[PDB]
């Protein structure tokens, strides 16, 4: 329960708790300020500090809420790009902590759904703002994420293979070819696709797949 | 400490991820180049990556003065106050103990010596050297802060992010000082 001081003294306080690395307390302060003075003269910097603090404090779905509100009320803001970048970082953290909570006991075909969300976010950034100071890094991450995503496709195709579900296999790998043709996991999956076709006795198709496998050593 | 404060979470292992390659098409077969969702546009760059990238919110100058618009643009922050603001600014600067190295009272403009900054979120602290002035711009009036040079650990620094942060810091000191009287 934040006391009833003037907006500026609360910001000052919020700033110190922020620099302190003391996230919860900054969030309390910033929150109160945001709620009490929504028409504040420096409300945006409040909203940015929150997004920042939720991220550091790992309140990722909360960070996402602030991000979303901010984008919609400030579509042309000079810093709209940082917000977007932050929104990617958010999902990417959700994803690291999903994998981390299942360490030593995971499934290869766990859906990395926060990774897909991250990917979504970062593309918007890099397509919308190619000259953004965050676009190099975001691109680096898109590459890493695309690879993770296709790898998931591979795991599903492998599972169905292990169970002679041949149609589920060609449908899956065909997906990989349509969506992630340029990933390692797609190259690994083609042998699965060839197998499923040879199994289904579809040799013309199977041989095309072979022709492709070979043209990519 | 305070690196963790300025830094993305997780590790840098994504920088290790192998480059993607377009799929070679056998003879007798054409293949679409990567396209649609999941297609990544080429960039080169190049801004900071991984732990070198500072994810603190961009410093936008505050309107700690009733009915006053602010703006930032390059290395210059400013504040449109709604005259004789010049002597007031001078006192705020003097109050904070910033040496002034030259002063044009008629021109309402001055240059500071190096100003030492000190924040808990920085591991090596910054120093900045400013040209401050009040332009009779309306009425109303404009108080502008220009970051001429910025130092850290003795080395010059000129990256946008930092220039904006520490152009904005001076502008804030001034605003707050203008508020704590008017
Ligand atoms: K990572």
């Amino acid at each position: 329960e934040v006391p009833d001081n003037p907006p500026n003294e609360i910001y000052a306080t919020a700033q110190q708790k922020l620099q302190d690395g003391n996230w919860r307390q900054a969030i309390t302060q910033l929150e109160a300020l945001d709620n009490r003075y929504p028409f504040g003269p420096y409300s945006q910097q409040v909203q940015l500090d929150l997004i920042y603090a939720y991220y550091k404090n790992a309140d990722l779905p909360l960070a996402q809420a602030a991000i979303d509100r901010f984008i919609r009320l400030n579509p042309t803001h000079p810093n709209i790009d940082y917000v977007m970048y932050m929104r990617g970082l958010t999902n990417m953290a959700l994803d690291d902590s999903a994998l981390q909570g299942f360490f030593g006991v995971d499934r290869s075909d766990r859906d990395p759904q926060h990774a897909r969300a991250a990917f979504s976010d970062f593309s918007k950034l890099v397509r919308g703002y190619p000259n953004s100071q965050y676009t190099t890094d975001a691109t680096k991450r898109l590459v890493f994420l695309k690879d993770r995503l296709a790898k998931y496709e591979y795991s599903v195709a492998e599972y169905y293979t292990e169970r002679g579900a041949w149609v589920a296999v060609v449908n899956r790998v065909e997906g990989m070819l349509r969506d992630y043709p340029d990933t390692q996991a797609t190259r690994d999956a083609l042998p699965l696709m060839e197998n499923a076709y040879r199994q289904m006795q579809m040799n013309a198709q199977a041989e095309k797949v072979a022709k492709i496998i070979a043209a990519n050593s | 400490d305070s690196r963790y404060k300025r830094q993305v979470s997780g590790d840098e292992a994504y920088l290790e991820a192998a480059p993607l390659a377009e799929l070679h098409a056998p003879a007798g077969m054409i293949l679409p180049v990567t396209s649609g969702d999941y297609a990544i546009p080429v960039t080169n760059g190049s801004g900071a990556v991984g732990k070198a990238l500072d994810i603190r919110p961009p410093a936008q100058p505050l309107a700690l003065v009733s009915g006053a618009r602010t703006q930032f643009t390059g290395d210059t922050a400013s504040l449109l106050v709604e005259n004789t603001l010049w002597p007031q600014v001078v006192s705020v600067l003097q109050a904070k103990n910033y040496t002034i190295t030259q002063r044009d009272d008629a021109g309402q403009t001055l240059t500071t010596d190096w100003v030492q900054w000190n924040r808990l979120d920085e591991d090596e602290q910054y120093r900045g050297r400013y040209q401050i002035s009040v332009k009779p711009q309306g009425y109303q009036q404009a108080v502008t802060v220009k970051l001429l040079n910025l130092e850290q650990a003795g080395k010059p620094v000129a990256d946008a992010a930092s220039m904006q942060r520490y152009s904005t810091e001076m502008m804030n000191v001034i605003s707050a000082g203008l508020d704590k009287s008017a």
